[PDB]
């Protein structure tokens, strides 16, 4: 009558169709009854790696003693769950706790072989009294059955410690599948969720989220999280079979914002930029309507688009915006960078490599050293680089390795060992990838680092990830390495490569790839830097009305009397605010150079006037 | 009934206008949805460095509830925010705090999923024991209670990725800053409060 | 004295919680003034619940608490825990020249005339 | 008629630190 | 004045953070017009080297100043016993109203590679952690006070590799994982190098 | 004999709590001593930090006696105390001071053995 | 031999030689037993590729084109590795993008004395 109180009873919700089918998985199953049909010391308890399914098995047992599967004196067993929740409530007072496990106990006495006790999560027993204890002259004399699962580590902190127990436990490891197997336990899992949906699942969704959890989503085990990528996918369509669809949805709303503030401000501007955005959203809206006068069912696209949104990481089919950006890419990318036609062209040939899915499975997508003199753009790249694939310049991770000079500095980005002082903290490297992994990472002047902290840059290529000191392995097989450096600093084309073997072993050369080497600078393609500079300066105080009026005699001027092939463009920066900069500070504090003007710049022998 | 005892109410406090107007984030209120309805295992939690604002995409889900622009499947249906400071108030015995927490659990379940919890800043949810915090474990993975969540960055791998059985039962929803562009249209919604206010 | 004696589980958060529902009772009277406030953080030593507590009060500014701590006992305990640290607005004290200190001692030139009849 | 009033506890383990004695080279 | 505007934004931010970033509303132009000839009461002579000290002040002030670059960071040198130390004491002068609250640390000190730890700190794990760098902690209080570095030759050349993310970026970092900015202080090297070369 | 027993929350400090209320309780005639009061600044399990406002406001005498090699240890790093102390220094004496004072201890000896 | 066990024999600080057994000489990169290095690189590519439905036909010269800059024994096969992915990988991924490499479609190898184009 007590266990009717307190405890669950599986066989009641089995006999129901209360459960799910546990198509798989017959070896464990065959192991947990032969072990509970032993004469002596019948007590299983599994253990796994979570999420494997381990409530699943207990599941299918019992669904399999209601249909009759089972070997000879399993018949009419009903398996009761206890719950430990309901037996410790409102027990306030001194003998009580003990006598309600005495009357559970004595129910259980008294059936012969008949009740399965199961309690799931077996560690919370070896406190929650203060007792707890009235197990070991019940599993003393063979009564109790006691089929029980925990998870990994969460058995050996608390059981084997305490191990008066342990020795009347038979233990089971529990395996977790591959990808071969798990597709077949996607087809016996569709039919409910078309029930609990008004979605229809094609088989296509069925192989392509078994395959693409694998690779990108590297945190969970393989049996819950391809159910996760079908389910969500089915509530986003779900959210689109309602009435109207998406985009246009956020066409709308931006437009009402748009026109919102504008409103508001009533900036022109905006104005227009509204007026573009209603083109836009009309287009679409012809489009649309063309459309249904000529989807119901989850494709091979919509994993694709789950799989996106979620960790940050693309990839998609490719869907026809960003094909205007990958041609584009070199015109749009030289617009920061102007010469080194040569590694622009080896840059963009490892990103529309590893998008278009050519690419190799285990390795960091791209990583290539560039190197050579001083002022030519090495460091302008990456900061134009992470200038469209996030579209904002300051969501770099950059570290700079001119600090890492010893060797105990390893532990500011790998993290302590556990126990010691800064182990809340953990590193700076390990800690900041885990987290949405796809950013660019650098490492300026990569040559006054230790040369210690280049042996654990090897298993950061050539594999893909990199333990810690924590007990994770993060997994950098889809950022963009970028080494910098200046070595040589005077050789033509080969003394570099003879102080770059000189100081990098020859096995960590091999595993990049083509180490660019630029060239300098030139006459003409400094006027291109000349009227970039001078634009940047127009937008830095076009904040007063102050605009300018550089003659092309002065542009050119500009281009003359700072030049030299041995600083790079860094002299022009600063020859620029000695001759505009010196008369603009002092004449603008000085009044009469007032909001609203154009100054001009005229050719004066040796400054130019304003 | 007991809910009424300990908690909050913020769908109640939302149909009188005494919220702060949310304005922005799209993306972030569609994947709360998304999340939030699916079969098992639905409870988000909202994961980003600290003053980027996550309490007010929770805000703005209860806007856009008591407004009205949710799917079929999720209207009318009350954020009742959880506490867990004011549920361990006179908890001295040794069967008291257990049988509270039974008491608001059987009252959730006792509803039709009608009900989406909130528990803000649930790193706190594996202490208050001496087992406790852990009788709620079965209760996720099912799919009964509906529970959305805000924490740090950092607080998160302390309290929470040390206890890996829990922390499955989840989905990460990251929240990143916005720019400079968003925010001054935020900037721009947000006017009328500080001069009503401050009468300037 | 809130600390004091609560060897008993629910002993000190009834107490806390009863002492900022009498703060959030009256009509926006009350300015609190905890000084050496790096003692929030380590209040209840069950696993972290107390100190946290208050965490979202403090945003709807709800109790004014002014507070005064070092320099250099700040950035070892209150930054540790910045989800606090975006709460409180900061005021740098920093020390005055010679050329103020001689009017700060002439004018407390008369207490010690009290204690010290000279 | 008494009861029984589950009283708390405080833990605690310090932690420790490595020196790293630099050599001189030569 | 019934209304904000954009004056008194930049009165908080100054009034807060201790960074002078205004207008120079008609009272400090006023100092600002006289800087080549005010700092002319403790230096004397010099000219040519005080008329481009004065020029990273101004252009600063009045801000065409590039925004991720120290305001100014330039290094004079020449022979012993000009005035090369009472010249970065004395545009500390009035721009903080005294002459001890400025970063002076001394490179005279570091011989050798493992005296970088000084002021970037120590790495997790090891005996003085929470303790940052004296070079990191007393920035990131006030971040205005201007830094010398006395006799930069008998440095080793590994602080110099410390030194160079400082210029042209303005951070650094630390054992605790914070990124300091230096955008706005005027760093100020000394040297002794040659001393007489024609 | 204060950290006698104490497994719990809250148990230290109400220990101290009462030891300075029945200090404060009186009127000034308790002035107190905490010989080697290095083992002031940890015992917290936070602790030895309800006497920071008590010190500099004038309420308990407090003469204590530390060693200088255990001071700049324990307490000079921690320095929000050290401005709550007045350090009298004592050096070691000469010859003839040291001749005087086994002149006052020739008593004690002679009680002590019969030489 | 001499030099090789000489520094094999000195690095083993006791009891290391004897008791384990016989040392072994590698045999590198020959011409005879470059062929099927390449079979097995080409067998991974084509489990790359026939995701998507296109496979591939590589002839002998080809496969012997790609063995002037894949001998090297000094440095080893990565450069082999590396280049199969360097002129066959770039020439591919332009043509994939911009369409007209249909699904379904396979892709022959056409030796060019540098390249290959296709
Ligand atoms: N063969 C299978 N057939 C159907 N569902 C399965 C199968 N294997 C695993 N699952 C599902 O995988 C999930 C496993 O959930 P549980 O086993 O209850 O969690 P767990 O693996 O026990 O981890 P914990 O420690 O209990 S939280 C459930 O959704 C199961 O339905
Ligand atoms: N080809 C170029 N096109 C446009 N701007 C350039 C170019 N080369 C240099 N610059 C400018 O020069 C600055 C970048 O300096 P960098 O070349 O990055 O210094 P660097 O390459 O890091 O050399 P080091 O040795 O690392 S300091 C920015 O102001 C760029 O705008
Ligand atoms: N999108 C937004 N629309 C309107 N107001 C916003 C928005 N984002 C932030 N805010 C405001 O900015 C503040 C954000 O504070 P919170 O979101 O409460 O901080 P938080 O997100 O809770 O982060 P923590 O770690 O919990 S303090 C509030 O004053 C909000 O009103
Ligand atoms: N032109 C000057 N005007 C005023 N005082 C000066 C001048 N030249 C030197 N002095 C004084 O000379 C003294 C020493 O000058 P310092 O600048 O301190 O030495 P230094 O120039 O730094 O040379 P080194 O390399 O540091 S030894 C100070 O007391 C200065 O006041």
């Amino acid at each position: 009558q007590a266990l009717q109180k307190y405890s669950t009873d599986l066989t009641a919700r089995a006999r129901e169709g209360k459960l799910d089918p546990v198509i798989g998985r017959d070896n464990e199953i065959r192991r947990v009854v032969q072990v509970l049909s032993r004469r002596t010391k019948n007590n299983p308890v599994l253990i796994g790696e979570p999420g494997v399914g381990k409530t699943a098995i207990v599941e299918g047992l019992a669904q399999r003693i209601v249909a009759g599967d089972v070997p000879e004196s399993l018949r009419d067993k009903t398996i009761v769950a206890l719950d430990l929740g309901s037996m410790v409530a409102g027990s306030k007072y001194r003998g009580e706790f003990e006598e309600r496990l005495k009357a559970v106990l004595d129910d259980i006495k008294n059936s012969a072989g008949q009740i399965i006790t199961f309690i799931d999560e077996l560690h919370t027993i070896v406190g929650a009294g203060a007792a707890g204890n009235m197990i070991k002259p019940m599993l003393a004399r063979g009564e109790l059955r006691l089929v029980g699962a925990t998870t990994l580590d969460e058995y050996r902190k608390h059981i084997e410690k305490d191990a008066a127990l342990e020795r009347r436990f038979q233990q089971v490891y529990v395996g977790e599948p591959s990808v071969e197997d798990t597709i077949g336990i996607l087809r016996g899992l569709k039919d409910r969720y078309e029930v609990h949906h008004g979605v229809r699942i094609t088989d296509s969704a069925l192989v392509a989220a078994a395959t693409l959890s694998d690779r990108y989503i590297t945190a969970r085990f393989l049996p819950d999280k391809a159910i996760d990528l079908v389910d969500e996918a089915a509530s986003r369509l779900r959210m689109e079979i309602d009435s109207r669809p998406v985009e246009i949805d956020e066409v709308e709303r931006l437009v009402r914002r748009l026109e919102i503030e504008e409103m508001a401000l009533s900036l022109a501007k905006l104005r227009s930029e509204l007026a573009d955005q209603k083109e836009k959203l009309a287009e679409l809206t012809t489009r649309w309507q063309n459309e249904k006068n000529a989807k119901e069912e989850v494709g091979p696209d919509d994993i694709a688009d789950v799989v996106s949104a979620w960790t940050g990481i693309p990839a998609g089919r490719l869907l026809e915006g960003e094909t205007a950006k990958l041609l584009r890419m070199e015109d749009e990318l030289g617009k920061r960078v102007i010469g080194q036609k040569a590694a622009v062209t080896a840059v963009s040939d490892a990103v529309r490599r590893s998008r278009a899915g050519v690419s190799d499975p285990n390795r960091p997508t791209g990583a290539f050293m560039f190197l050579g003199p001083t002022g030519v753009g090495k460091t302008e790249l990456a900061k134009a680089l992470a200038d469209f694939l996030f579209d904002d310049e300051r969501a770099m991770v950059r570290i700079d390795m001119s600090e890492y000079g010893e060797k105990h500095t390893v532990a500011r980005l790998i993290g302590a060992p556990p126990g010691y002082v800064g182990y809340e903290a953990g590193g700076q490297l390990t800690e900041a990838v885990r987290r949405r992994p796809y950013t660019v990472v650098l490492f300026d002047e990569i040559e006054k680092a230790h040369p210690d902290v280049f042996d654990v840059l090897l298993q950061v290529l050539d594999e893909g990830r990199l333990t810690d000191g924590h007990g994770r392995t993060v997994d950098f097989r889809n950022t963009i390495l970028i080494l910098t450096s200046n070595l040589g600093s005077g050789g033509s084309a080969e003394q570099v490569l003879a102080a770059v073997r000189a100081t990098f072993k020859p096995e960590f050369i091999n595993r990049l790839d083509d180490v660019l080497i630029f060239e300098g600078l030139n006459p003409e393609e400094l006027v291109r830097i000349v009227d970039i500079q001078l634009a940047q300066l127009g937008k830095r105080l076009a904040q007063r009305r102050l605009q300018l009026q550089v003659s092309l005699p002065a542009k050119r001027w500009l281009a003359q009397r700072g030049f030299d092939p041995v600083y790079g463009a860094r002299p022009l920066r600063r020859l620029v605010q000695q001759a505009i900069g010196d008369q603009l500070a002092k004449m603008l504090l000085a009044g009469q150079v007032h909001d609203g003007d154009t100054v001009p710049v005229n050719v004066s022998p040796d400054a130019d006037s304003l | 009934q007991a809910l009424q005892k300990y908690s909050t109410d913020l769908t109640a406090r939302a149909r009188e206008g005494k919220l702060d107007p949310v304005i922005g984030r799209d993306n972030e209120i569609r994947r709360v949805v998304q999340v939030l309805s699916r079969r098992t295992k639905n409870n988000p939690v909202l994961i980003g460095e600290p003053g980027v604002g996550k309490t007010a995409i929770v805000e703005g889900l209860a806007q856009r509830i008591v407004a009205g622009d949710v799917p079929e499947s999720l209207r009318d249906k009350t954020i009742v925010a959880l506490d867990l400071g004011s549920m361990v108030a006179g908890s001295k015995y040794r069967g008291e705090f257990e049988e509270r927490l039974k008491a608001v659990l059987d009252d959730i379940k006792n509803s039709a999923g009608q009900i989406i919890t909130f528990i803000d800043e649930l790193h706190t949810i594996v202490g208050a024991g001496a087992d406790a915090g852990n009788m709620i474990k079965p209760m996720l993975a099912r799919g009964e209670l509906r529970l959305v969540g805000a924490t740090t960055l950092d607080e998160y791998r302390k309290h929470i990725e040390k206890d890996a059985a829990l922390e499955r039962r989840f989905q990460q929803v990251y929240v990143g800053e916005p720019s400079v562009e968003d925010t001054i249209g935020i900037l721009r919604g947000l006017k009328d409060r500080y001069e009503v206010h401050h009468g300037v | 004295s809130m600390v004091a004696g609560s060897k008993y589980r629910g002993e000190f958060e009834e107490r806390l919680k009863a002492v900022l529902d009498d703060i959030k009772n009256s009509a926006g009277q009350i300015i609190t003034f905890i000084d050496e406030l790096h003692t929030i953080v380590g209040a209840g030593a069950t696993a972290m619940d107390a100190g946290n507590m208050i965490k979202p009060m403090l945003a709807r500014g709800e109790l004014r608490l002014v507070g005064a701590t070092t320099l250099d006992e700040y950035r070892k305990h209150i930054e540790k825990d910045a989800a606090l640290e975006r709460r409180f607005q900061q005021v740098y004290v920093g020390e005055p020249s010679v050329e103020d200190t001689i009017g700060i001692l002439r004018g407390l030139k008369d207490r010690y005339e009290v204690h010290h009849g000279v | 008629a008494a009861a029984a009033a589950a009283a708390a506890a405080a833990a605690a383990a310090a932690a420790a630190a490595a020196a790293a004695a630099a050599a001189a080279a030569a």
